[PDB]
């Protein structure tokens, strides 16, 4: 379900949220996609927001796993709670 | 109407300056695929345009997997967060002077607004 | 909606089907996924079936776009009807 | 319920290339180091943790497609090639030669797995 | 896919939209649901909007079929275009 | 965190009919009996349990549509009528007159709720 | 997720599974629906299987809530574990 | 081809005996809605048939909410568990002697198989 924070999502669950966004990316319109994106921006708290998805750094894989890795390293470097474990 | 125009050659950073001046032009190779084609509306042209972009090896490689998927179904790629404007979060096509590709350019929402505002 | 022939799918619609398969790929079980994969194998008619998805040739991109492109070329090369146009 | 033990074996860039022969592919040593002394509720739990660790190993993950890496990331076994499936068994399976001893665990295709248990 | 006019929906397709709304009705949050409801209100153009779904008149059935029937009759009665046919 | 207390009040077949007036509708007594002395993590937890119990009460559930009953069943507040919404607040809200005292809790439409807190 | 037994599903989660089935009921084909139905039959262990959904007893409401009630009473009457609580 | 035939009147238990003999007939009211209509195939007729059924107040009330939803999109209602046969779990239309509604009936999968088997 759409939790409120990263701490409620296991790495696998977050990947499922990313694949849902990938599905809406190819939908006829962005009505649903943009709501899922706002949710993603909200819970990750990363300053670059959606860029993590649409403009991945060249220092990591452009994939659900790479997105989770970057978020994981950033949240750790900033003393914020990580994914559920 | 029918699509006309030549467009211009672009580098491996085609939309690098879409947020400046009048943005990026229609790539010549893309203009070669759409030229002389009919479209019911500009929206149809916009959809075909983006679909063509995703099929161009040199251009597609300039976008993330998620953005290529969008273009593949006719939707504009999302811009960087810094370039959005309200609910307008994807690149837009600006008419300089409606199917003259030489009068069409790709701009970010933020820049597009500034253009029609005198900036 | 699941058609029954490639000729009923536009390239865009087929990508949506591939995205649905990617979403089920990360689902808890393969119950739904496997049904979507059987449909894919059935309509594509490619001898390697699901390999196009899970074991893409290196001479092509590992992406929905690459999958559609290879199917398109393989079907055309074998005189079979192409995507709706 | 128990703890994972074993050292596993070194592997190259073609790890599962022989999963369809003999006893299949061994548990990679790097993977064994990450699972050793870890406690699991069941073997199924070990299997999930196993594949997840595989998805995080740079050298191993690069050996799979984007779609297969997504499967392993959530703990599901990667899909085998079409030629190595057996009916509804379409993903790599873990075989015990002799429950959490990683040196007695190997990865095999369903087709090969079936023949192993039938003296082949 | 979310169209933008009732004339793009066959009665069957509209029922599918109503089913999607029922699924989100039971989802953890209303994030997606509310977007689907705005779309419903927009394309139907009925003054009572979401009431057709959550507060159906007693003179009609509380079902997807009843909702489509009432919209169909109300739109026809007001000279607006009907479902795709 | 705390326990639910209170007796609530008797209601008829038009329970929320006045949720848009005064202090709104009271917690039904039958509902209070089912939640009394129950412990909740937060008020939000109470709210979910509250609506769920409403969906199980024959006399109350019949007062809502099929779509609204499905919402309450999963613990979400039922949607109000269009005329009683306020912006993005489109579902019934619980108001505290004076945290788990059910006799100080009532159900109000968002529109009315806003006016209550603004001396109206 | 598609759990293995009723004991893994809270009443609300089971209702979500029922609404997913309601959505597939109106899909173009029954490919996905029939897989969800087999899963429903499997975990409920009720002898009438799908009849609980398509042929509800007149002694209870034809609804997700009524279906859950019947399953709940039947599983209790047969000393089987109930929904997660 | 075009749909022809009169059908027959049915009670509040129309498909009550769909698993016996030749099953249930096309209701007269339903035949009045489909008569003289053209269909690309029998499958098209089947879809239209079920959609018509869901619109008939007297017939629809004979089905659960889930089954009405199926018919509303042109799919056959699911039969009772006891009447299914393998993956055939929905009512089927049997041709007695292809658009003559007077030669068409609704049967369960189990009965349909027995019919073409001499039983
Ligand atoms: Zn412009
Ligand atoms: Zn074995
Ligand atoms: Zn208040
Ligand atoms: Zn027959």
């Amino acid at each position: 379900e759409l939790k409120n924070s990263i701490s409620d999502y296991t790495e696998a669950e977050f990947v499922q949220l990313l694949k849902e966004i990938e599905k809406e990316n190819v939908a006829a319109t962005d009505d649903v996609l943009d709501v899922l994106l706002e949710h993603f921006v909200k819970i990750t708290e990363h300053p670059d927001g959606t860029d993590l998805i649409y403009y991945p750094s060249d220092n990591r894989d452009d994939s659900p796993e790479g997105i989770v890795k970057e978020i994981k390293e950033w949240r750790a470097a900033n003393g914020k709670p990580g994914f559920k474990q | 109407g029918k699509a006309t125009g030549k467009g211009k050659p672009v580098n491996n950073k085609w939309l690098n300056n879409a947020g400046k001046d009048l943005g990026s032009p229609v790539p010549d190779r893309i203009a070669n695929k759409l030229r002389d084609k009919e479209f019911k509306s500009f929206d149809d042209f916009r959809k075909k345009f983006w679909e063509e972009v995703s099929k161009d090896p040199e251009l597609s490689k300039q976008f993330s997997r998620n953005n290529n998927d969008r273009m593949k179904v006719g939707k504009a790629p999302k811009t960087r967060t810094q370039d959005v404007s309200g609910k307008r979060t994807s690149f837009e096509l600006h008419h300089e002077k409606v199917y003259d590709m030489d009068d069409i350019s790709v701009v970010t929402p933020k820049r597009h607004i500034d253009i029609h505002r005198g900036k």
